[PDB]
């Protein structure tokens, strides 16, 4: 029954622990036996991520804005962006970025370090697949990583609309304490592992319905240790069952209200709408990235 | 391996790809195949995957020789008919999506590939 799901979300029992940080006993690289012939790993992975995102209270405005970081592959193509374009409503603004050049189906493609990416407009959904390979160095010390993660925390705090959502890739060694802490500023959050890449320590930290203020106090060092503990004690068998039925794949057109409200107008009833994915708070100005 | 540079540094990139294939070269790889129902309209270039039982759907820009080679498109304004869209390619020709788009034409009335799906 778990095999049919697009993947596995970290159970609340594991989130509520206060585990010490241990090494993860899972290996990322591996001959992937469940990816169908001719399908790239990233197409299968992003497919299952969107299938999982379809179960959440995502706000889906009429003119949705989505930014995708780490969109380019070593092959020079953007398979994750291709899946996002397939999933998102037609005409959704989809902008993608990466340090090196690549070919993409996004409306705009930004080349260079993510820190160089600047916009004055707010976004409704942020997807990230960025990974620290140059530094990497698994070794023994597993401290909080800076680099793109520091920019990403600032980006979510300054440019994510209230009601908006995120899905940010992490691994045993590629993670950040402030990112986990920021997960507590959302209506709900999870660490989601795709069934096609279940042998890897990779997961997507998904934050549903951004509230712009803490709802829970999360310690990032501790929550990463909780995440590792769940992965070490709960092996997940590789599965691509969910890829064999794409009939309900597109993101449902909700026509979610977009309003530009002042802080003094954001009250309990407005927070309740944000938490149900029934509202997005931001301006509706022309987007310049 | 060097097929992209081979075509990019040719006066006629489409002819270079054809000559490269005629000499035994492997077709351009890493064309993004999508997962889909295979119950679509069957049309050649669509807003979302529209493959029928006899086709595969691919991300448009990955099947474009000019996008892949990072060179000018033959269009007057420089636009691309594939980028940002999905291209349906017959399963028998899915081994070479870039070559298929270069060698084929879309029917202006039914929207299907001439000689493959076009019934007109
Ligand atoms: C997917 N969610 C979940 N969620 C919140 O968590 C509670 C339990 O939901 P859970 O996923 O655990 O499922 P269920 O209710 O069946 O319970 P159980 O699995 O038995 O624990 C739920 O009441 C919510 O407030 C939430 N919140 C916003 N905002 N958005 C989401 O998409 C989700
Ligand atoms: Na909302
Ligand atoms: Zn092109
Ligand atoms: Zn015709």
């Amino acid at each position: 029954s778990q095999a049919w799901q697009p993947g596995v979300a970290m159970p609340n029992l594991y989130k509520m622990q206060r585990m010490l940080l241990e090494k993860c006993d899972l290996q990322n690289y591996g001959e992937n036996a469940v990816i169908p012939k001719g399908i790239m790993m990233n197409v299968a992975k992003y497919t299952q991520l969107c299938q999982y995102l379809n179960t959440l209270t995502l706000a889906v405005p009429y003119n949705m804005r989505v930014i995708h970081f780490g969109a380019g592959s070593d092959k020079g193509v953007a398979p994750g962006t291709a899946v996002l374009r397939q999933w998102l409503p037609t005409g959704t603004l989809l902008v993608d970025s990466d340090l090196n050049d690549f070919v993409s189906d996004a409306d705009s493609t930004l080349i260079g370090d993510c820190a160089t990416v600047h916009t004055a407009n707010k976004w409704d959904l942020i997807i990230s697949d960025m990974y620290d390979p140059r530094t990497k160095h698994v070794t023994k010390e597993n401290d909080s990583k800076e680099g793109f993660f520091t920019y990403l925390c600032g980006f979510i705090k300054q440019k994510l609309a209230l009601g908006g959502s995120i899905a940010v890739k992490i691994t045993e060694h590629s993670w950040n304490a402030d990112l986990y802490k920021l997960m507590g500023h959302f209506s709900w959050w999870t660490a989601f592992v795709t069934n096609v890449n279940a042998s890897s320590s990779e997961a997507f930290l998904i934050g549903a319905n951004y509230l712009g203020k803490p709802k829970e106090q999360i310690d990032g060092y501790t929550m990463h240790a909780n995440y590792i503990f769940w992965r070490n004690t709960n092996p997940i068998q590789l599965s691509s069952y969910s890829l064999f039925d794409m009939s309900k794949f597109p993101l449902k057109l909700r026509g979610t209200a977009v309003m530009s409200l002042k802080e003094n107008q954001i009250n309990d009833m407005i927070y309740s709408l944000l938490e149900k994915g029934r509202l997005i708070i931001r301006e509706n100005n022309r987007v310049v990235v | 391996s060097t097929v992209l540079s081979f075509c990019a540094f040719a006066v006629d990139p489409a002819k270079a790809y054809k000559d490269y294939l005629a000499s035994g070269g492997q077709p351009i790889t890493n064309c993004v195949k999508m997962l889909c129902t295979h119950t679509g309209t069957g049309q050649a270039i669509t807003v979302t995957p529209e493959a029928n039982m006899d086709q595969e759907s691919f991300g448009g820009a990955s099947c474009c020789l000019y996008c892949r080679c990072h060179i000018d498109h033959p269009n007057p304004k420089g636009f691309c008919d594939l980028k940002g869209k999905y291209v349906q390619i017959p399963t028998t020709c899915a081994n070479d999506p870039v070559g298929f788009t270069l060698r084929n034409t879309v029917c202006t009335v039914c929207g299907m590939w001439k000689g493959y799906g076009c019934s007109c």
